């Protein structure tokens, strides 16, 4: 798992081989304290909180799209793994309305 | 290795719509990660954290 | 959520506080830093000897 | 050479404590050591390597 | 420029006063200040509360 | 009390298909009945029961 965690540190920030030391060292804190999880597996769950989701942002077309998308990622090949992936495209869906504020100038505070 | 190209191409489409905003080489880490087995809330979490630290550095 | 979020609090003080534990116990004591002290005391005394 | 040398830097075998041509070095032995309060002491033995 | 500024001081000064509130509008300028160099409306929230909630204490 | 109290908790158990042995239902009775809090009870199974699967 290291040289994967590490890999990680260095490709977000874009730059630094070892300037990632600090992110990495938080990162394996943050993944060494235990969180448990509300559902764990269930395919249909995951599948329908994306589908929600979809409607709520007013993205209706895409989210007809991504059913299409589902059927098809189990056929070119079946996954073990997929509600922790299709969790972590939930977790960083965003809304197609709207800025977050400037992150930018928050540097300066 | 057939196998691992063809996946790629469906999952990026869904990431693209729902809006996350990973390059290639980073989803494959997740990938690696989830099948290595991480619990799902530490993996959002941290992604989430780097993301908005990355921004703030760079400026 | 409160139950997670308890056991949590809980394992991350203790993993922090060892962690601590150990840098304030090293800077306190170190047992490597004592023997050069004493090498060098050593050699005082043969020093004082060749003057 | 190298007896006279030798000779007058150690002062006729006089000083074992280093070697100098000096004749207004003051004659001191070193200090007792540092464990020799706990561990007293045995005789010194010296080595050639 | 100059009266730019004011107007939309005004604006603002005339809805303060109706959902009540002890600050004085030079606050509330800086308050907008803050606003437009970013920063999330729950972190402004935040601090200009607990500084009313350290004012009240003290006095 | 113990041994009666066990034999039902086991049999609930392994409905659940919940590995649990005999040696943990038998220590959780004498701790309820002194006085232990179920939710810190519960909580130190859930982690234990991690804990081994992160060893193991």
């Amino acid at each position: 798992p290291n040289v994967l965690l590490q890999n990680l540190c260095c490709r977000i920030l874009g730059k630094g081989e070892a300037d990632v030391a600090q992110q990495f060292q938080y990162a394996v804190r943050v993944i060494g304290s235990n969180f448990a999880p509300t559902v764990e597996r269930d395919e249909f769950l995951v599948t329908e909180k994306i589908k929600k989701e979809f409607v709520r942002q007013r993205r209706e077309a895409d989210g007809a799209l991504f059913s299409e998308l589902h059927r098809k990622l189990q056929s070119q090949g079946v996954l073990k793994n997929r509600w922790s992936i299709l969790y972590l495209l939930l977790s960083l869906s965003e809304d197609p309305r709207k800025q977050p504020n400037k992150t930018s100038s928050f540097a300066a505070l | 290795m057939s196998a691992v190209r063809e996946t790629m191409d469906v999952l990026l489409e869904i990431s693209r719509l729902l809006n996350t905003g990973l390059d290639m080489e980073t989803l494959s880490i997740c990938v690696r990660l989830c099948e290595q087995g991480i619990n799902p809330e530490a993996l959002s979490s941290v992604i989430k954290e780097l993301r908005r630290a990355s921004d703030t550095l760079k400026a | 959520d409160i139950v997670n979020l308890q056991v949590e609090m809980i394992k991350q003080f203790h993993i922090q506080s060892s962690e601590i534990q150990m840098l304030l116990e090293r800077y306190s004591l170190n047992e490597s830093l004592v023997s050069e002290i004493e090498k060098l005391r050593e050699e005082n005394k043969r020093l004082r000897a060749n003057f | 050479d190298k007896f006279e040398k030798e000779t007058r830097g150690s002062l006729f075998g006089a000083l074992v404590h280093s070697r100098t041509n000096d004749m207004d070095i003051k004659l001191d032995m070193p200090p007792v050591p540092e464990n020799a309060d706990l561990s007293g002491l045995a005789i010194k033995v010296p080595q050639s390597i």
